[PDB]
């Protein structure tokens, strides 16, 4: 029976170990990347904020 | 000097070998190896085997030319399996002895 | 030995419904926000192009009316 | 018969000598295989390597570095 | 005792041939040395000349790969 | 893990020096060889030693560098002289144990 | 396309470390082994001597040692 | 600039396989040493247990052959 | 514990063989042994092999009886040749696992 | 070669010890034993130490020898008290390297 | 022609030790034995010499 | 180095009619002076033989006479 619970041992600290190795991996550039879209996406969005003073002075 | 009567090449569309047999020196293999060329152009090498059982290839033969050894009769094997369009060129198997290097004929393959 | 294997297990299983969960948890975050602005962007695009085109469509009265 | 008994007993003294004096040289020089040749052939396996990847380096340095440079200058097309 | 020399006439004897027939193995091992001796001249040197003119084509290879390759910064740019 | 070290950097309007030593696995050295990098643009061979000291080099160079080795510091040396502001690059020592090779930090040289 | 090209850029980058990064443990443990457990095939040589030779020595301890033993307290006859 | 994304694309896949393959070896290796850290636990014991008890065997042997020898002394002189 | 159940002898006057069979552990093989012993007295070994190929034999079965292994069945061969008046006696082989010894049979040779 | 080491000499009517030191070759030390001499006569085991250390000796110092080692150091002991003036002998540690045996000068003990 | 030379060397040598080693073993003991045979005999010689005079006292 | 070989072989000949013969030359000394003290010592032994056992034959007459 040692040998029993040892087979699990190995067994599911493997299947732990992949769950914390890619989620670790999925979650954080994904998180980089987001925060950056958020910044590259919500500067620009001021652009339509800018214009639209722009196109209501002139019409 | 090595008389590298090279053969086994041919001129069709569906499986290929290269064989290069010998003349002396039953696994007298030091480094030894393969050239191909395109017309117009000078040479180039297509995979090349040494004596340890180590092989290498170059990108665009890999998948389809194999290269293996058989010392009981010195003669390399480099398979044409595969034949793609592409494959149409110009053969030559090589080796090199007391560091002079000796070459042969080779043959032409053209699969289209 | 066999034992302390077995008292393993059990922290083991709490590790993963600890920080494995938690980083599962995130993952519904991330994608959840994700289409959030994913979406947005293109919605926000079409916001400004009706008005950046429309700058180029209703600003061309400040030079052909000048020629009057 | 006692210097002939007495003979035979020292002559047997020097020849069981002999068996360690020539069974000395014998283990000295077999030992003189079991390491100068075999890391002897542990040095061949260490050169061994290089005619690897030599063969590997250029294997990128050959084909591929002339796949596209004699490509890229086909400028007379 | 009077057979005593009988029982001492082969150990004479006996520890003649444990001398006669181990310096024969002594014989043996020298060449079993001194050929291979020779045959570990020849294999560092056929093994090493297939290295010292393989550097001198891993780069004279690249002669043309860098005498000519000079030239297509002047267009690419 | 094996380690190199790089040396020789220096400007003129003509006498100047390079040096690339290592401080482990001394002396235990098949082919290692030596590049150059032009600013920007990809590495190459420039010269060679090897485990009998023999002498060959890059086409570029024939008549221009001599190179030597010390088999106890574990230093090899490039004689350098009458340069041609040309040859200017990035140079970075190279060598190969085990079959793997190990760069190091890198150098420039330059003559203007 | 400038952050999107750009972050292609900088995300090469990292995998390329890994791929030392997952290469440098798989180079020092697989030297794990081409001397932990070639030395320990050593041992085994070592220690199998002695089972050579307490059985030569018992050769002689436990057969001549009592061929002529038992026989010479054949005193009962 | 482009499509040069796109080439840039597969650098970020290809070296995920590279990162996928490789691991996949690490896995391998592991159990190619626990699982003979297994065996080289056995051999051992076996091996010098068939020893532990050839020395109780070399003495006790020798007693029949001490503790009786001490008795043709008595007459033989 | 090892079911040797060894056989092979005879009682005649011209070339026997002992052969002591397996029926677990198929080279399971630590040392192992041989046995003899003359009526009216203990016991006594004849010729012993271990599992790496050495043998060794006691003064007596020199030169007439010989012992080697064959792995690919677990049956130590002692083939008895030349059997001289004094080898009548009573055999039986041995074998050693997990430390603690196994014994069997055997049988008596008998010739003149 | 290698080479032994013997001490412990001493006379009572009761106090005494013995020791077997080595100066080369180190803990290199499979089944290594001891042996005792009587005067005029042959020789034969003691008392044995091996690598794991187990204990086990000749029938007549059941209850009578203690033996122990020290790895590192290399000098193993014995435990010798309450004396009968008859087991005095010549005694002389051995040693078995590599398979080969190695003895050393050899000493005496004596009680009376 | 060098290992034809060389061919010699390594044979001859060897007979030629072959020859110190004998006659060197050949001549020693034998002389050693020779010298006690000459000192055996030659003292015992005199034992005749010394009984021919006892032999005549009596006679 | 062939030719130092080749320098050897002709003082290794030299070598062989030296000491190789005055070997060879002493063995006839001593078989020669053997066979003369072992012939010898049978003569010896002769000589010794019919004086030594006169002597019991000769004496015998220093008791039996003393009786008259």
């Amino acid at each position: 029976q040692a040998q029993r619970q040892i087979a699990l041992i190995q067994a599911e600290e493997r299947e732990v170990s992949a769950r914390l190795a890619a989620a670790e991996t999925a979650l954080g550039e994904s998180d980089a990347r987001r925060q950056t879209q958020d910044a590259a996406l919500e500067d620009n969005a001021l652009e339509i904020d800018r214009l639209r003073n722009a196109l209501l002075q002139s019409d | 000097e090595v008389q590298l009567q090279e053969s086994g090449g041919g001129l069709v569309y569906d499986s290929l070998r290269l064989s290069c047999a010998s003349s002396r020196s039953i696994d007298g293999i030091n480094i030894m190896r393969w050239y191909r060329q395109a017309p117009g152009k000078q040479r180039g090498m297509v995979a090349v085997v040494t004596g340890w059982g180590s092989t290498n290839y170059v990108d665009s033969v890999k998948g389809r030319f194999i290269i293996s050894r058989d010392s009981a009769k010195d003669t390399v094997y480099l398979q044409m399996n595969n034949l793609k369009p592409e494959d149409t060129a110009v053969y030559s198997c090589n080796a090199i002895y007391r560091g002079s290097e000796y070459w042969g004929q080779g043959t032409q393959v053209t699969v289209s």
